[PDB]
RNA sequence: GCCGC
């Protein structure tokens, strides 16, 4: 109850101090949720290929009276599981079946049909399926698909920082992004004129796009500017009063209200004068005629006398024009605002820029500008404009884009059409204009409320759609030429494009890559990884400083520690441990609600905008028993800032301190005592550790090891655990409890533990059981642990006894001095597994055969080969030993007498067949582990192959017969009970088989009902088991459908052990890395008064300049933990009675300063106490959470309880002289990792090898026997030294001088040492290249 | 595919302007000239060494005559006396026995470099190699009397002879190109044996040609319209590829429908298919169909991989109508293979048996068929 | 290490009002560590550019 | 993609 069965075996001492409102999530649900929302069907078109099918279908050919009606879809059962797919090198996928109907509409009868063919489903493509861990086995690999962080579709406003023209002018722009389609831009020039950039074309003014929507300039003037009425009647020329707008102006003349002076001429304008004028109710008042001079007419007044009129909108008025309008009878004149206090002159200037005033003129202008080719015919432009925007197929904003668009323009409605309307562009332009005027503000592009997340399901759906659209195109054509006989499969099913697009996305894509398999944590980090790159993302060089910075909205969504260092810094991120994604696709983090002065356990998820709106308290703020804050003033975050607020002010509280730390970083103990940039290094280096021979738990942890170990899918977890029945190194069988069962056939649980196997990084993945026999097992318990796991806890390193001192220069800089006891005990020893393959294919000469006999090869190379010609399982191979014997035929039809003689003395082939065999590459020492012969259907089965088939079927029947045996035992028990009910013979009945001829008939009811039904069930069960076994056997032995050329494939696996060596690289998890400098004999290491030496010596100088204080605290706490373990071990040695051992364990567990973890041995079984004590005999596994953990005083009292010095420093003696070191030296225990950087994989030397055909220069890189590049800076250094002959020998011979190389080699062999330099071939190549242009270049004499 | 082979190792030059560049390889003559440079030779000796190394075949044998080598030099005091000395020096190189005049020379040179205390060195140094080589080719029963030695010692003298390397100089040879076949025309077994054309990549070339040429044309950044620059070049490319594919498919279809008897039941059921037979079938000239079927390969579950094999114009004046020699050749191979230990297989007897079977073939015609890929089993 | 971590802020170059009053011998808060991550990232990005 | 700057 309080502790699970796997956790009662070894309990970590948590240092806690803060209860947890909610637990930690799976961390891999993201991938699972995305793909489940992809493959899974939905009653609506909300999710699943269903949405794409409804988007494309129904499809009809033009004037074809023909339709394709779509009804449902179904996914088939895969033919192989994950394991067989991974061992065979194929893709783990499922067949896609969709049912559709073809209906023929009547040509004579409108809207009528004549035929409707609803044939069964059709097959197109294969959909790859993700495994239970969130990986895609394609071509037998792992291939995790990384999520992408991109800009959400919608509308965004920017200002380009206001430094473009160097005049201090801030230029504001607006931008519209759809999910798919062309883009739209609105910009401001330094002259303040609206410009529209459609699809990143040349700049065009907004008036043409305004008019293309059938908008006249007059209509545009009223919408663009508020109009004011000017009335000139009886020469009064009164002005309408708008006191609200009249804020800043100079009175050109005396202003009188109803004949009474209100504001004098040039009287200072005061909010007081405006208020006084507004208080007095005044009608229209006269103004000086000269003032209207600067006004601009809005409408186009018509003259009642003649058709002539002043229609010149956006134009001023003249004094002579006043007489004209007076004569025409224009009593009222409409003019726009013409005011520049907050408003400004816009639109009208753009109207003056371009004179096109017709819809056709604007359409032809935009068609010519966007497409500079053939002029249109009133139809090309009309069609193009519809294609650009507001087209159902060409342009579409997503549901996220529409929501963001409505939110940015402050609209109540959230849903809407996927295409923009006339009003949307008007609103965007109005908002952009208002932004400059002062109202509104520019938004942040790096704000996490503007950045969306796409996972694997959405990208897969997008790719499926392109295949649909592609296939739909071809479908449309054949409906035109399709007779009634034509059927859907014959209606251009076109399975090729869909499968091609799907495999293109899944196999060869930027976000598709191998999952890092060095450790379970590394796989988890790759699975929970967010990238800004990709197709819809941003390129590396196109990024900038501000994009790669930590934003305040990154708080509980992305950890500000874990990120790559050099080129990808700030562009690859990781989810925080609690973060979740919105349905639209925005990151969320949970908070605890606060009501009144008390927090409530109800939890709300808030996006970046949601969190910003409320005042959120901090996780480390003290609370009372009732939930009220102990301290009135509390620290909170209000709007991207932090300050003191009252407890009532807080509306939410941080659920946990870790909320801001990634799962990988969550594993650094004493993280808050480490530099953030330095911690980055530790978190990054934690994922490069390689699992060793035996896993060792961390003595100091954080409490997150169990979640990482279990959620990664590396261990074996009891899905429906009952009681363990059979255990083995390869199998675990569990008898499920009867309290929960599936009626009928009963059932047991079979787990096939994974043995040694290759990983993507050539390491070994192995599983070992944790249960012994007859052990009770609850649901979710760990049965077997995988690589780098110990009793269900992540264990990726080993616990080293370390002293912090300088030792004779052998730990200078970051060097590490290691004792020989570490090497002898096989700690930091790893297993590496390699895969070599050999394929036989038919050739023009003939088939390529695999045989044990090989021409021109001695018996010594054939010692390890099988009769077929393959290395024996378990053979140890080195150098260039032969693995598989293969011979290819040669071409010869003219039998020369010498050739006939050769055939006469020697074999019939006379070694005509060449030797093309799989040999071990040099530098590769391996032991034969697994052979995987695959054979083509029809060709003779390999002699070794039948053995593999026999092992396969034997294992199949072995793991299949258990359920049959249990079922037949149950049937026998039922029959025995029935015969006991009547005519029981007891042992006599039990002795005779077949229930002693079914115990005759006995009573009529028993014979007719009981015995008959029992026999029928027996026969049916036997037939079903036989059929299942036969089906499995037939599946096992089948011809492998291979590539047409391929005839046979043989795969060989090698296993090697990597001994720890100095050139190897080691690290702790605080950013402290180093390579080994020396492996010291045990008698030379420093030792303490008890004679115990240290294992590692580390330099103290690396700590103070790195600010790695977590190193020292971890060392001290490890010393305390090992001291407690030492006390327990000493007690167990002397066989002390259980009571006082339990008392000491209890005393150690309840130590601390008000820690939350409460454990009492009182409710512990007496035997379970012994088992726990033996499990923590090595040391007590302490756990210190990330930002809420152990303190110095607690470490000190644990040290006191362990009977150790409180300072953490002891006396040490020199192992070589026996003298005591002057100062006390810190000694403790630290968790050390072995990284995947080895000298063996990094030692290369070349004297002479192959050279590139072009430039005649040696190849580059190991695995190709290349030479080191002597770059430009190396040549600069040689020039600076003055070493001319060294440079000439590097530049000429020994590089590109073809004759100089051989002459120098001959001279060196002769002991002459004379360069005799010539001319490099690269310069000749350059001369030829330049001459290949029109330029003549020559060498004069 | 039930199982898929791992991708073969490939490479391409990165961070280099002439992409893919190349790679040098070592051959037999390249490795022999390397040894020539590192041995003490004079100028004339080096010239002779280069002259005779150029004449070394892939097997490592000397295809040209020694007298022809002397002629090639055309220099005074370069007679065969010193050409022979340089030749022996070169023969004693790392592939011991290389650049040898004939098979006897290989074995004599190889046997010279031994412990000189080998149990049967002198027994096989000259007695078997330098003399009665044809006897060793045969059963060599009389060779025991010729060499005045028992058969027991010869039983292991010939064992040492076989222990000597048959063709030295082909061991250093690499052999990277496997000359594998993609089998452009896979055909399968159905109720009527349907055939298909794979590796067309025409849609793949169509899509790429679109996205490049028509993509640039549709890109309205450039003034005007590129409807003729590349848009009407991609169409020509697609038309050419589709025409070639259709012609190949039709020709292969005609061959398959004519030679269905080969694939069905036994293999040796070939009709003597002349070029005109398919020329009339496709209503097209034989030359165009011939050029097409020269190096095109088909993938068969049992059949041979090669279109040209089906032509077999071998009417052979067979009894009832006509027949094919390739089928007759397979029949002769099967008959000669299944015979008595004596295995007479006389060209007269074999021809008589074939005529009795119904193939009226001349006595010498069968002899040429047998000598094409076999030898008479003591028929003489 | 033994005194205040001090005043620092690099989101755009300004300075946060309340400084980090904790050293590394004592722990940092979540807020103080989040504040220091800005300068850490700024330095690490400056190095690689 | 990673390592050393």
């Amino acid at each position: 109850m309080v502790y699970s069965y796997t956790e009662k075996k070894r309990i970590r001492k948590d240092f806690g101090k803060r209860p947890q409102v909610l637990d930690v999530p799976y961390l891999l649900s993201i991938q699972l949720d995305s793909f489940q929302k992809f493959i899974e069907q939905d009653p609506e078109g909300q999710y699943g290929l269903e949405a794409a099918f409804r988007s494309v279908f129904p499809i009809q050919s033009y004037s074809g009276n023909s339709e394709l009606q779509y009804v449902s879809y179904r996914l088939g059962e895969p033919v192989f599981d994950v394991q067989e797919c991974q061992i065979r090198g194929v893709t783990y996928s499922a067949p896609l079946r969709v049912k559709l109907r073809l209906v023929i509409y009547e040509r004579e009868a409108p809207e009528g049909t004549v035929k409707d063919i609803k044939e069964q489903e059709v097959y197109m493509g294969e959909i790859p399926l993700m495994t239970d861990n969130g990986t895609f086995v394609i071509n037998g690999t792992e291939r995790v698909i990384v999520s992408q962080l991109h800009r959400s579709p919608g509308v965004f406003f920017d200002s380009d920082k206001g430094k473009t023209h160097s005049s201090g002018k801030v230029l504001y722009n607006a931008r519209i992004i759809p999910y798919r389609g062309s883009w739209l831009d609105f910009e401001f020039d330094p002259k303040d004129n609206l410009f529209v950039r459609i699809d990143r074309r040349r700049k065009l003014p907004a008036t043409i796009i305004l008019r293309a929507l059938n908008y006249t300039t007059e209509q545009i003037l009223d919408l663009f500017f508020e109009k004011v009425i000017f009335e000139i009647r009886d020469n009064k020329l009164q002005m309408e009063l708008v006191p609200e707008r009249l804020r800043g102006e100079t009175a050109s003349f005396d202003i009188e209200a109803n004949g009474k002076v209100y504001v004098e001429k040039g009287r200072r304008i005061t909010a007081r004068h405006i208020r006084q004028l507004e208080k007095d109710d005044v009608k229209l008042i006269e103004v000086p005629v000269e003032y209207i001079a600067g006004k601009v007419v809005a409408k186009d007044y018509i003259d009642e006398s003649t058709g002539e009129l002043i229609c010149a909108a956006n134009m001023e008025l003249s004094l002579d024009l006043l007489a004209k309008l007076s004569q025409s009878g224009h009593k009222r004149i409409e003019t726009l605002f013409t005011n520049d206090l907050d408003h400004g002159p816009y639109i009208s200037e753009t109207l003056r820029v371009d004179p096109t005033n017709d819809r056709l003129s604007a359409l032809v202008e935009i068609y010519r500008m966007m497409r500079p080719g053939e002029p249109p015919t009133r139809e090309a432009a009309e069609s193009l404009f519809e294609n650009l925007f507001f087209s159902e197929d060409r342009y579409d904003l997503s549901a996220v884009g529409r929501m963001k668009f409505n939110r940015s323009l402050l609209r109540e409605e959230i849903e809407g059409s996927g295409i923009l309307s006339k009003d949307d562009i008007i609103d965007v332009m109005k908002k952009l204009i208002d932004i400059r005027n002062g109202k509104g503000e520019v938004d942040d592009i790096d704000h996490l409320g503007n950045r969306r997340i796409r996972s694997v399901g959405e990208m897969a759906e997008n790719q499926f759609r392109v295949g649909l659209v592609r296939v739909e195109r071809a479908v449309k054509e054949r409906l035109s030429l399709g007779d009634l006989d034509t059927l859907m499969p014959q209606d251009m099913i076109n399975a090729k494009p869909i499968s091609a697009a799907v495999k293109e996305f899944f196999g060869s894509s930027q976000l598709s890559q191998f999952m890092d398999q060095n450790n379970p944590l590394s796989e988890i980090t790759h699975k929970r990884r967010i990238s800004a790159l990709g197709p819809g993302g941003l390129t590396r060089e196109r990024a900038g400083f501000e994009v790669r910075d930590v934003h305040p909205t990154h708080y509980g969504r992305v950890c500000p520690i874990e990120t790559p260092e050099g080129p990808n810094i700030g562009l690859i991120n990781s989810l925080s441990v609690y973060a979740q994604t919105n349905e639209y696709g925005f990151l969320e983090t949970p908070y605890r609600k606060v009501t009144d002065g008390v927090v409530t356990d109800e939890i709300h998820y808030l996006s970046a905008i949601e969190e910003g709106n409320y005042v959120i308290a901090q996780a480390n703020s003290n609370l009372d028993e009732e939930g009220h804050f102990v301290e009135d003033l509390v620290t909170c975050r209000s709007k991207g800032e932090s300050s003191l607020f009252s407890r009532d002010q807080v509306d939410y509280m941080d659920v946990s301190t870790q909320q801001v730390v990634s799962v990988g970083a969550s594993l650094i103990p004493f993280l808050e005592h480490d530099d953030a940039n330095r911690a980055l290094m530790g978190a990054n280096m934690q994922r490069q550790a390689v699992p060793t021979l035996r896993a060792d738990k961390p003595l100091v942890g954080t409490g997150m090891e169990r979640a990482v170990a279990v959620d990664s899918g590396v261990t074996a977890v009891a899905k429906r655990g009952g009681v363990v029945q059979y255990v083995d190194a390869s199998r675990i069988v569990i008898k499920v409890n009867e309290d929960e069962m599936y009626p009928g056939e009963a059932g047991i649980d079979i787990y096939n533990l994974t043995k040694y196997t290759r990983s993507n990084q050539n390491t070994c993945i192995n599983q070992m059981p944790c249960v012994s026999l007859g052990e009770p097992v609850e649901r979710g318990d760990v049965l077997a642990d995988g690589p780098s796991t110990d009793l269900g806890e992540l264990a990726l390193g080993q616990n080293m006894r370390v002293a912090f001192m300088p030792w004779n220069g052998y730990n200078f800089e970051d060097s590490i001095l290691v004792s020989e006891r570490v090497v002898q005990e096989d700690r930091f020893t790893t297993i590496h597994i390699q895969e070599l393959a050999c394929v036989s294919r038919d050739t023009k000469l003939g088939p390529e055969e695999i045989t044990a006999d090989i021409p021109n090869v001695g018996e010594a190379a054939l010692s390890k080969l099988d009769e077929s010609g393959i290395v024996y399982i378990g053979a140890e191979v080195t150098g260039g030993d032969i693995l598989v014997g293969k011979v290819t035929p040669k071409g010869e039809t003219q039998l020369t007498p010498e050739e006939k003689l050769l055939r006469a003395i020697f074999g019939e082939k006379a070694s005509d067949v060449k030797d093309s065999s799989l040999r071990v590459p040099n530098g590769v020492s391996g032991t034969v582990i697994d052979v995987q012969v695959f054979t083509r259907d029809g060709v003779e089965k390999d002699k070794r192959a039948l053995e593999i088939e026999e092992m396969q079927l034997k294992q199949a029947k072995k793991d299949l017969s258990e359920e049959l045996q249990i079922l037949e035992a149950g049937l026998f028990s039922r029959i025995r009970a029935v015969l006991v009910a009547g005519g029981v013979e007891a042992e006599k009945l039990d002795k005779l088989p077949r229930d002693r001829w079914l115990e005759l008939g006995l009573t009529d009811e028993e014979k007719q009902n009981q015995l008959e039904q029992l026999a029928e069930q027996y026969d049916e069960l036997k037939h079903e088991f036989e059929k299942k076994l036969e089906a499995k056997r037939r599946k096992i032995t089948q011809g492998d459908d291979l590539a047409p050329g391929v005839l046979k494939i043989v795969k060989v696996y090698l296993a090697v052990k990597r001994r720890i060596q100095p050139g190897d690289k080691m690290a702790g998890r605080h950013g402290n890395k180093g390579v080994i400098s020396k492996i010291n004999p045990i008698e030379d290491m420093p030792y303490d008064e008890n004679g115990t030496p240290v294992d590692i010596v580390l330099n103290p100088l690396g700590v103070p300049s790195r600010m790695n204080i977590g190193q020292i605290l971890e060392t001290h706490l490890g010393m305390a933990a090992k001291g407690i373990g030492d006390k327990i071990n000493a007690m167990l040695k002397q066989q002390q009675e259980v009571a006082k051992l339990r008392e000491f364990i209890q005393r150690a567990y309840d130590l601390g300063a008000d820690v939350r973890q409460k454990v009492d041995l009182s409710t512990f079984s007496d035997e379970e106490v012994m088992r726990l004590a033996e499990n923590l005999r090595k040391g007590m596994p302490i756990a210190t959470p990330v930002f809420d953990g152990a303190k110095e005083a607690e470490i000190k009292e644990l040290l006191k309880l362990g009977d150790l010095p409180t300072s953490g420093q002891i006396r040490l003696y020199d192992g070589r002289t026996g003298e005591q070191f002057e100062r006390p030296v810190t000694v403790g225990y630290m968790y050390m990792l072995k990284l995947n950087h080895l000298v063996d994989d990094k030692m290369h030397a070349r004297s002479t090898g192959s050279y590139s055909l072009v430039t005649q220069q040696p190849l580059g890189g190991k695995a190709q026997f290349g030479g080191q590049r002597f770059g430009e800076m190396e040549v600069w250094a040689l020039e600076a030294y003055g070493a001319a002959y060294t440079l000439q020998e590097m530049l000429t011979v020994k590089s590109d001088d073809v004759n100089g190389r051989t002459k120098m080699y001959k001279n060196i062999v002769d002991g002459n040492h004379q360069m005799e330099p010539g001319m490099p071939e690269s310069f000749n190549v350059l001369l030829k290249e330049i001459r290949s242009l029109g330029i003549n270049i020559e060498l004069e004499d | 595919t039930a199982g898929t082979p791992s991708g073969n190792g490939v490479d391409y030059q990165d961070d280099e302007l002439p992409v893919y560049q190349g790679e040098t390889t070592q051959s037999l003559q390249d490795y022999l000239m390397w040894q020539v440079e590192l041995t003490p030779f004079t100028d004339t000796d080096r010239a002779i060494a280069t002259s005779i190394v150029d004449a070394v075949d892939d097997t490592g044998y000397l295809t040209i005559q020694i007298e022809d080598i002397v002629d090639s030099i055309g220099d005074d005091e370069i007679g065969l006396e010193e050409v022979e000395a340089v030749l022996k020096r070169i023969q004693r190189f790392d592939p011991v026995g290389v650049a040898a005049k004939d098979l006897r020379d290989c074995l004599l040179i190889q046997l010279s470099q031994f412990a000189k205390e080998t149990p049967w060195l002198e027994e096989a140094r000259l007695i078997i190699s330098d003399h009665l080589d044809l006897l060793a080719n045969h059963d060599f029963r009389t060779l025991m009397r010729v060499t005045r030695l028992k058969e027991e010692v010869l039983k292991e003298a010939v064992n040492l002879i076989q222990s000597l390397d048959p063709r030295p100089g082909q061991s250093i040879q690499t052999g990277e190109p496997e000359y594998v076949i993609p089998d452009v025309l896979v055909r399968k077994v159905n109720d009527r044996w349907v055939v298909e054309l794979n590796s067309d990549s025409l849609p793949r070339l169509k899509i790429n040609q679109q996205y490049a040429a028509m993509g640039n044309s549709a890109r309205n950044d450039a003034d005007g319209q590129f409807i003729r620059s590349n848009l009407q070049e991609a169409r020509w490319l697609i038309k050419s590829l589709e025409s070639a594919n259709d012609t190949l498919l039709r020709v292969s279809r005609c061959i398959v429908e004519q030679q269905q008897a080969f694939f069905e039941q036994g293999e040796e059921y070939m009709k003597p298919m002349v070029l005109a037979d398919i020329a009339q079938a496709v209503e097209m000239h034989e030359s165009t169909i011939s050029r097409v079927t020269t190096q095109k390969y088909l993938h068969s579950p049992r059949g041979i991989f090669e279109l040209k094999y089906f032509f077999s114009s071998h009417v052979n004046t067979e009894g009832g109508g006509e027949a094919s020699s390739t089928a007759i050749r397979a029949l002769v191979k099967k008959l000669i293979a299944a015979e008595n230990p004596a295995k007479p297989l006389s060209d007269s007897k074999l021809t008589s048996m074939l005529s009795e079977q119904g193939i009226m073939v001349a006595r010498r015609t069968v002899a040429k068929y047998r000598e094409s890929l076999s030898i008479p089993p003591s028929n003489q | 290490l033994a005194g205040m971590r001090g005043l620092m802020a690099k989101p755009d170059g300004s300075i946060i009002e309340t400084p980090i009053t904790a050293n590394f011998r004592e722990g940092l808060n979540v807020l103080q560590y989040f504040i220091s991550t800005h300068g850490a990232r700024k330095g690490l990005a400056d190095t690689a550019l």
